[PDB]
């Protein structure tokens, strides 16, 4: 394939990496996750415009709009487990071990 | 009295003219005398690349008329 | 579809988007319109078990607009020649 | 005021349209022979270059079908100066 | 050639907000019997040096901040982006003619949020964090109208592009179709600048220093002419010769003055909100009026017949 | 060369990514996501975009990351760490930026590398289109069809962000 | 007629801001159904060729397309000149 | 390579003089004389995450100058309203839940 | 909640899945698990404490994963196909990235950590949502999309899961916990039948969700959440003892009962395919299965537990929770094996 789909396909998986490998903030989990999208974005994007789908031109609008409505309600749940234990660090959410 | 309001804004005045006045008269300069040709849209692009190719000196804003033909 | 609501309807929902050959403003085509439409039209109602043998040469120039794979390997083919000759010298590009 | 001016800007849209779809057909024939001379150009050279390379046809379609193809921009730029490249790539999107 | 052009744009942005500091002052003075700068030089026109030459040799007294890089960060960000707003203004031709102009202004200033942010995070003071929280969520809120506004106007215009506000503009004013949009422009406008009576960070913080503190200043002012002539070309347009271009960019001049100045008038004249009362401002006023005009201005180019063309 | 301009992009692109992805404190994640955002949109500008390179500047960066930010200085981090502090981000940052260099050395010394997959590293370019002169934006005709074609899109879409409005006040109602 | 005429009168004075809003918006609703001008903006926005019109093969039974731009036959813009 | 340059030259001047600023002549010889909950209320959390809702909504309107050029006037119009009317709707509730006071 | 936004976020969780049923375009498959993963979590968090909000956390950790992953396999398949057709997709590496993509959504090992956790902390109704609705979307897709996925890695997903959801439950006191790994096990059986017959696929979805509503719905009856709240009943409601004993023996594949069917099913339609080993293989371990609900049945239902004194007080009230359906559900879960031929009407 083309060169920049190499660089793309690599984005997405060093986030998707940054994803699954966990530290302490919840909020660095997700970052990489808009991480993803945003190189899913870009990965979209070029593929459509070079193709010249011209219908298709509207699909990475609507996949912006949706995961930053995803992301509203992922920052919510930071917020509120926060509020609960002071920090948005992933080791507080350890109760349903038991 | 209010007039002595007046320089501090024409000064004012005078620095933002400039900008405007001055792109107005580069692209003059730069483009033959003539405005700056705009190019929105692939077919204005296309028209202008073709004018560059016709012209014989590689300046899309060299225009070349009857004499040509 | 799971539950094929739209053909029921008559209705379309989303297949207007589903393929770039579909209508397109401004009659503005996509770059691999020919090839998508052949495939198509060779693959229409016999089964994805038939088309994906009897629809091959379609679909492989398909797919070779789409990425351009083949393309590229053949421009890196004479380039990479080009180099060789300019390295030795027995090749002047023209004007 | 605004309905009347608008209504004027669509005549003088589809005047201004309507003087492009006149020159058309002769951008369109003008741009057949170039691309065309700039395909058969890159032939010629591809004859030389690829003269002593074994197993190379000169001139085969990558494509089973024979329907004419239009070239991408590596297949008429490929062997030519960037700058001419550069501003049949980039020119449009760069241009101000 | 270009370059030239460039440093013929920045240059005179940055004088031209050095004079109204003095033009701020003096206008000020009269409206509050007395008179502002008039001593250091005639009629106080050396005041802007002295104070710009002042500002540069003081001490530079930067707390041992969180991060030294966003604290350097917000500065060059604020000052950069101001300057940015200007390229696409078509005074009446512009550096460089955006297909999508107004898109490009409104992406960029929603990108100044950030200097507010990172110099709260940097000041390394929860007190100096949270003032910057309350005027980040005044300038986002802000943002809304304006946005909606000027789609709004575009629907009279037909593109995004700056010029064709020129060409819409040619028989008369789009203010005249568009005042209820223009009147909450304009104050928005105000609030998105933090220009009284929505000027809620330098009240609460008194209820950067130096060069830095200039810096920040000078993005401040910028911003605010740029506004301004902004407004003037959304709502005031002025005509163009070609011919005769320098007579546009006069006339043009004279209306951004002119609401520049009308930016120091509300000044003088007001007193401030308080903060839960301009966000009702936009949240309860603003934005259900917006959006019933963002209705009617889809509405009436289509009901009237009278839709732009694109080109 | 500026042939390559795109490729070029995409190197800091993915640099970018792995900056945050190393997941430093949130806030300077937070910068290394919002540079990727500038120059994804660079990348996609290059291909014709102008208007969907323009809404990850007015949408994703002036949206969706200044939320980020506001959050993070709210209920994340008020005040940074030293960034690379922590041994565990210097690996991760230097391992993705090893990597990357050796993509780049190799697919720009023999104009091709095959990195699992294979690609060309002839430049994006050569695949382009050569033949456009209308008058008008495809793009923008694309976009603009979300009205006329797309009403069962903006139906749902429309419900959703509503319903995100709806959700989220009950989620924080606590 | 009249409970609601005391009652707009009570928005009126109470709330003028939201009255306007909401009227405008109705506006917005109703009027693009009776406008007589409205049909006009379809015909106007047809009438913009964005593409070339490709012209037919001519198979001698084609009364009502013109053979010539400058013909008498085929879509006539009179009614858009006038408008 | 324009638009290149002008934002070259915007921030490369934005950063001299930021640096300048902080590094002129002093004529001195001596000696030079927290990732927790900031206390900041919910309510400036739901104001960001409600602007954030309502820029999305924007995204949507923005194709509205080109969607006017349709001959499906008819269609446009209607979704046109619908989205602005959710957005009325989405405003109308976040209002009547007092999402928008202050107070408490 | 108010009562008519709950009824709006639920309409909203059932619209999110029948557009994934009804769409023709990878797009609006992808918004309908967007906007169902948006209205659950409301449904999730509405009893306010920290095990609900750490529920919902995990919950959206997991499933906004999977739909970026899922997102990317459209993308590589529109690459390699210029299309957006919702069928076999065009590109195995696409194939298996929706397949990993489904099996996180549906829970499936060694994606199903989640389910115990999330199902534990959240109430029995929303319990009840996520292991019977939220398994109708990503099944729909699979059901769709099987021609092309790699039959070694779903019938390892599915082997997996019925062995980790045989051993999980093993060692589980808490009733939500063992309907999670009870549902974990039951996805391997859909699954592993998927490739060679995908009606008997939906005859064991359809069967699953009858009997799992009928567990939930008597747990919700008596508000029982443990194994020891549950050996009360009999003291309290001796009609309920008897409905979970003939549920529980359905739910092991205990013939004539009806959860006896899809297993018997599933084992016919592997043979004909000469899978002789997996079929087998399947059925001793679902025995594990067996073991754990027979082991409710003998604190439930078979001898009778220790009482408390206070339980006297609850003589003199009658039952008010609704129970909708169960009447209905309890005769289907446990009385529809002399129908199994109407299958059919899956085809
Ligand atoms: C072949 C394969 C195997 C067999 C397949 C079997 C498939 C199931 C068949 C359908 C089963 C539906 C339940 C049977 C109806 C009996 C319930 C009843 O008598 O309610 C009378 C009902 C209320 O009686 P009730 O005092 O509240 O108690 C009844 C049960 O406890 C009510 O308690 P409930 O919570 O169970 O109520 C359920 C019902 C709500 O209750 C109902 O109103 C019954 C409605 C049944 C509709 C008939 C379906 C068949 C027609 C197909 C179209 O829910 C519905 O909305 C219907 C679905 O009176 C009516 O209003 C009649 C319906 C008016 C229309
Ligand atoms: C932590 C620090 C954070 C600091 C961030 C501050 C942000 C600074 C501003 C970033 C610059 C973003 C560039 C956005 C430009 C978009 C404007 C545009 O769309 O037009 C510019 C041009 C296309 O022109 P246009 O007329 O629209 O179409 C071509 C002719 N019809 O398109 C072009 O000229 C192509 C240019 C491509 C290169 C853009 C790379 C942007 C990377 C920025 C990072
Ligand atoms: C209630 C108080 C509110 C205060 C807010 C501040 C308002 C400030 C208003 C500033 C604008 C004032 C206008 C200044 C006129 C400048 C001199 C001039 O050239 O006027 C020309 C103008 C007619 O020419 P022109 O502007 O080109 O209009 C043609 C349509 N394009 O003249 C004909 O009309
Ligand atoms: C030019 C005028 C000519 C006059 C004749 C025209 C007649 C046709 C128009 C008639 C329309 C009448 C409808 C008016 C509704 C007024 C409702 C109301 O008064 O509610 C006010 C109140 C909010 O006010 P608040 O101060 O926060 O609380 C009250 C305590 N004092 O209670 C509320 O909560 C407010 C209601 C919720 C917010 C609604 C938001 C409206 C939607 C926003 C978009 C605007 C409309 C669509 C665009
Ligand atoms: C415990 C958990 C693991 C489960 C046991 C592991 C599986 C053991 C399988 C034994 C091998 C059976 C087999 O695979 O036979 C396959 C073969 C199919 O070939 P086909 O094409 O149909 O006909 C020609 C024959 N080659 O030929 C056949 O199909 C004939 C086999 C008929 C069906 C055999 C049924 C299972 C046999 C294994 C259990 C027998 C021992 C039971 C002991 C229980 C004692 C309590
Ligand atoms: C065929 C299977 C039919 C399954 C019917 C199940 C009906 C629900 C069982 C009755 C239990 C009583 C009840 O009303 O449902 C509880 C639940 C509401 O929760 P609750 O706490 O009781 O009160 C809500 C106040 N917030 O109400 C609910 O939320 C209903 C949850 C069940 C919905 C999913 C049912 C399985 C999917 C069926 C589709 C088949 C294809
Ligand atoms: C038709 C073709 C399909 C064939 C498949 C097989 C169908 C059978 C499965 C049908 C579904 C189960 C329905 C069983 C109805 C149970 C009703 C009953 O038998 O009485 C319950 C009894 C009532 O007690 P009470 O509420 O107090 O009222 C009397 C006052 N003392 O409560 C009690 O007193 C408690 C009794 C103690 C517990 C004893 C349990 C052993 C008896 C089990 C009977 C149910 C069988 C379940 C397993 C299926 C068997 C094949
Ligand atoms: C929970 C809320 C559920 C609400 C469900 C509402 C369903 C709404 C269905 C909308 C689609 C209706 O049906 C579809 O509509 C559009 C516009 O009307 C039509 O589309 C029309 O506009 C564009 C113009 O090119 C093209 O799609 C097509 O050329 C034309 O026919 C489709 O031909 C029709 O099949
Ligand atoms: C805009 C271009 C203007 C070009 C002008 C070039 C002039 C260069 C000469 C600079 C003279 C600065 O003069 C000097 O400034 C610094 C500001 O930190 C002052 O302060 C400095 O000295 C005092 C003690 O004296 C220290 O406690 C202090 O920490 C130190 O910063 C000095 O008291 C003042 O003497
Ligand atoms: C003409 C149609 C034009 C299209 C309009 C576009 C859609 C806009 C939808 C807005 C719907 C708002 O609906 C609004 O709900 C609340 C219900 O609490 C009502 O307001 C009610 O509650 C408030 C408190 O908040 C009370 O003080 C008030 O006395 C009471 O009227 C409003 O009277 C009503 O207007
Ligand atoms: C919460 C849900 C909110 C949904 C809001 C939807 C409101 C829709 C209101 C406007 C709908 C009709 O708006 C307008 O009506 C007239 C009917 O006279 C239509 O018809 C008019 O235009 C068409 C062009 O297509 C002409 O052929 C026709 O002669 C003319 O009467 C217009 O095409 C339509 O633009
Ligand atoms: C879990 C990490 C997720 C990271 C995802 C990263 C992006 C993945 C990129 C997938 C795109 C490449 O996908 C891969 O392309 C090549 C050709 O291009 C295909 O083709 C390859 O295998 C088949 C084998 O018959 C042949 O075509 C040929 O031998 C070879 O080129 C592969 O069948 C396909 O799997
Ligand atoms: N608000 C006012 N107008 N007066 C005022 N305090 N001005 C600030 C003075 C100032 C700041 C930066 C620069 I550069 C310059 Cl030259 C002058
Ligand atoms: N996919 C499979 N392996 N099985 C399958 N569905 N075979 C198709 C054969 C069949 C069987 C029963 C009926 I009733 C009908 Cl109409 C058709």
């Amino acid at each position: 394939m083309s060169m920049v789909y190499m660089n793309i396909m690599m984005a997405f998986t060093v986030s998707l990496v940054g994803l699954l490998m966990y530290r302490s903030h919840l909020m660095s989990s997700l970052l990489c996750l808009e991480g993803m999208m945003l190189s899913l974005f870009v990965m979209a994007a070029l593929t459509i415009l070079n193709s010249h789908f011209t219908l298709a031109s509207m699909m990475p609008i609507i996949l912006l709009v949706f995961a930053a409505c995803e992301a509203a309600l992922g920052l919510s749940l930071l917020v509120m487990v926060s509020n609960t234990y002071g920090t948005d660090y992933v080791q507080n959410l350890n109760l349903l071990q038991c | 009295m209010w007039f002595e309001v007046l320089p501090g804004i024409a000064v004012m005045g005078v620095c933002l003219f400039i900008p405007g006045m001055a792109t107005a008269r580069i692209h003059r300069f730069s483009n033959g005398g003539k405005e700056k040709r705009v190019a929105h849209y692939p077919y204005q692009w296309y028209l202008m690349e073709r004018d560059r190719r016709v012209s014989g000196v590689n300046r899309s804003y060299v225009s070349k008329g009857l004499e040509n033909i | 579809p799971f539950f094929d609501v739209q053909k029921r309807l008559g209705v379309d929902l989303d297949r207007w988007m589903t393929i770039q050959s579909a209508e397109q403003p401004h009659k503005i085509p996509s770059r691999c319109h020919a090839f998508e439409k052949e495939w198509i039209e060779c693959a229409h109602g016999i089964g994805s078990i038939r088309a994906e043998k009897e629809c091959k040469i379609e679909f492989e120039d398909f797919r070779e607009c789409l990425l351009r794979q083949k393309t590229m390997k053949r421009l890196h083919a004479i380039r990479r020649q080009r180099e060789k000759l300019i390295k030795e010298g027995k090749y002047t590009p023209p004007p | 005021s605004m309905m009347k001016w608008n209504r004027e800007r669509r005549r003088l849209q589809i005047e201004d349209f309507e003087a492009r779809i006149a020159l058309m057909p002769l951008l369109q024939a003008e741009k057949d022979r170039r691309v065309l001379q700039m395909l058969r150009e890159n032939l010629e050279e591809e004859a030389t270059v690829m003269k002593d390379v074994p197993g190379w046809k000169v001139g085969e379609s990558v494509f089973h079908t024979t329907r004419w193809v239009t070239p991408m921009m590596g297949e008429l730029y490929g062997l030519r100066a960037s700058e001419e490249v550069l501003s049949a790539t980039y020119g449009f999107i760069w241009y101000t | 050639m270009f370059m030239i052009n460039i440093l013929m744009l920045i240059i005179p942005i940055l004088l031209a907000v050095a004079f109204l500091t003095l033009v701020e002052r003096k206008v000020l003075g009269y409206m509050q019997l007395r008179k502002g700068p008039n001593v250091v030089g005639p009629y106080g026109l050396l005041q802007p040096i002295a104070d710009a030459i002042k500002l540069f040799i003081k001490e530079p007294l930067r707390p041992a901040t969180s991060s030294a890089s966003m604290f350097i960060l917000a500065p060059i960000m604020a000052l950069g982006l101001a300057l940015t707003m200007w390229i696409p203004l078509p005074m009446p031709y512009p550096l460089i003619n955006m297909n999508l102009g107004v898109l490009f202004m409104l992406a960029m200033s929603s990108l100044a949020v950030y200097s507010i942010l990172w110099s709260g995070w940097a000041s390394n003071s929860k007190y100096a964090l949270i003032g910057a929280l309350r005027a980040v969520a005044q300038t986002i809120s802000y943002e809304v109208t304006l946005a909606i506004i000027l789609l709004s106007v575009l629907l009279m215009s037909g593109s995004f592009t700056l010029s064709t506000l020129i060409t819409t503009q040619e028989q008369m004013w789009l203010i005249l179709p568009a005042w209820p949009l223009a009147m909450m422009w304009f104050i928005s406008t105000l609030a998105e600048t933090n220009r009284a009576p929505f000027d809620l960070t330098e009240g609460e913080s008194e209820l950067y220093a130096a060069g830095p503190f200039a810096l920040f200043f000078m993005a401040e002012y910028a911003n605010i002419i740029m506004m301004n002539i902004f407004t003037a070309i959304l709502f005031l347009g002025t005509s163009h010769n070609p011919h005769m271009p320098e007579l546009y960019t006069i006339n043009f001049t004279i209306k951004s003055l002119l609401l520049t100045m009308s930016f120091l008038w509300i000044r003088a004249s007001y007193p401030r909100f308080r903060y839960d009362q301009l966000m009702h401002l936009l949240w309860k006023n603003f934005l259900p009026l917006t959006l019933a005009l963002c209705m009617w201005h889809v509405s009436l180019p289509i009901l009237t017949s009278g839709i732009p063309p694109q080109t | 060369m500026m042939l390559y301009i795109v490729f070029i992009l995409s190197v800091i692109f993915v640099m970018g990514f792995v900056g945050f992805s190393s997941k430093p404190s949130p806030i300077y994640g937070g910068l290394g996501l919002i540079v990727s955002g500038g120059v994804g949109c660079g990348i996609v500008l290059n291909f014709g975009g102008s208007f969907l390179g323009l809404m990850v500047f007015l949408i994703y960066l002036g949206g969706m990351m200044v939320v980020f930010g506001y959050t993070t200085a709210m209920a994340t981090e008020q005040y940074p760490e030293i960034w690379l502090s922590n041994k565990a981000v210097l690996g991760a940052f230097v391992t993705g930026l090893l990597m990357e260099f050796f993509m780049v050395y190799y697919v720009l010394k023999d104009k091709e590398v095959e990195v699992v997959f294979e690609f060309n590293g002839l430049g994006d370019w050569v695949i382009y289109d050569t033949g456009d002169s209308g008058f008008f934006s495809e793009e923008a005709m694309g976009i603009a069809a979300l009205y006329s074609y797309g009403t069962w899109l903006v139906i749902v879409t429309g419900w959703s962000l509503l319903i995100g409005v709806v959700v989220i006040m009950e989620i924080t109602r606590g | 007629a009249e409970r609601v005429a005391a009652f707009l009168k009570n928005v009126w004075a109470k709330e003028p801001v939201l009255v306007a809003s909401f009227a405008i918006a109705g506006l917005a609703v109703i009027l693009p159904t009776l406008s007589p001008y409205t049909k006009y903006s379809l015909m106007i926005n047809r009438a913009t060729p964005y593409n070339y019109p490709v012209p037919l093969r001519d198979d001698g039974n084609m009364p009502d397309v013109p053979s010539h731009p400058q013909d008498p036959q085929g879509p006539s813009l009179e009614w858009l000149k006038r408008l | 390579m324009n638009l290149m340059l002008a934002l070259l030259t915007n921030f490369t001047l934005a950063t001299l003089l930021v640096i300048i600023a902080f590094w002129l002549p002093q004529l001195n010889v001596y000696s030079e004389k927290g990732s927790a909950r900031l206390p900041f209320s919910m309510k400036f959390f739901l104001v960001a995450i409600t602007f954030l809702l309502f820029d999305l909504e924007i995204a949507l309107l923005l194709p509205l100058p080109w969607a006017s050029q349709t001959a499906n006037l008819n269609t446009m119009l209607t979704m046109a309203l619908f989205l602005i009317i959710l957005l009325a709707v989405s405003l109308a509730y976040e209002w009547t839940q007092k999402g928008l006071e202050w107070t408490e | 909640m108010n009562p008519i936004i709950f009824i709006i976020i639920l309409l909203t969780i059932m619209l999110g899945t029948i557009i994934v049923m009804i769409s023709s375009h990878w797009l609006l498959v992808w918004i309908g698990f967007e906007m169902n993963m948006l209205a659950i979590i409301p449904i999730m968090m509405k009893n306010h404490n920290p095990r609900a909000t750490e529920a919902s956390t995990k919950y959206f950790l997991t499933q906004s994963t999977a739909s970026m992953l899922l997102m990317m396999a459209v993308i590589i398949n529109l690459m390699f196909s210029g299309q957006w057709t919702v069928m076999k997709l065009f590109n195995p590496m696409a194939s298996m990235l929706m397949t990993m993509a489904l099996a996180m959504k549906l829970g499936m090992a060694p994606f199903h950590f989640w389910v115990p956790e999330v199902t534990q902390g959240i109430p029995l109704s929303s319990g009840l949502i996520l292991l019977t609705w939220q398994k109708l979307a990503p099944m729909s897709v699979l059901y769709q999309i099987f021609p092309s996925i790699n039959l070694n890695l779903i019938l390892t997903l599915s082997v997996l899961s019925i062995l980790i959801g045989g051993w999980g439950g093993l060692n589980q006191t808490q009733l939500r916990k063992i309907m999670a790994y009870s549902s974990i096990a039951h996805m391997g059986w859909m699954t592993a039948v998927l490739p060679y017959n995908p009606t008997m696929t939906l005859l064991n979805l359809i069967i699953y969700i009858i009997m799992t509503s009928t567990m939930f719905t008597m747990f919700m009856a008596n508000s029982t959440t443990t194994t020891l709240s549950l050996s009360h009943t009999w003291n309290k409601t001796p009609i309920m003892t008897v409905l979970i004993l003939a549920t529980l023996l359905s739910m092991g594949g205990l013939p004539p009962l009806s959860g006896f069917m899809p297993k018997w099913m599933i084992i016919q339609e592997m043979t004909k395919n000469n899978s002789i080993i997996l079929p087998t293989f399947m059925a001793i371990t679902a025995l594990l299965n067996l073991y754990f609900y027979m082991r409710l049945t003998y604190s439930t239902t078979l001898t009778m537990f220790p009482s408390t004194n206070n339980m006297k007080m609850k003589w003199q009230f009658p039952l008010m929770k609704k129970m909708t359906f169960l009447p209905t559900m309890v005769v289907l879960s446990t009385m529809m094996l002399p129908l199994t031929p109407m299958l059919s009407v899956l085809e």
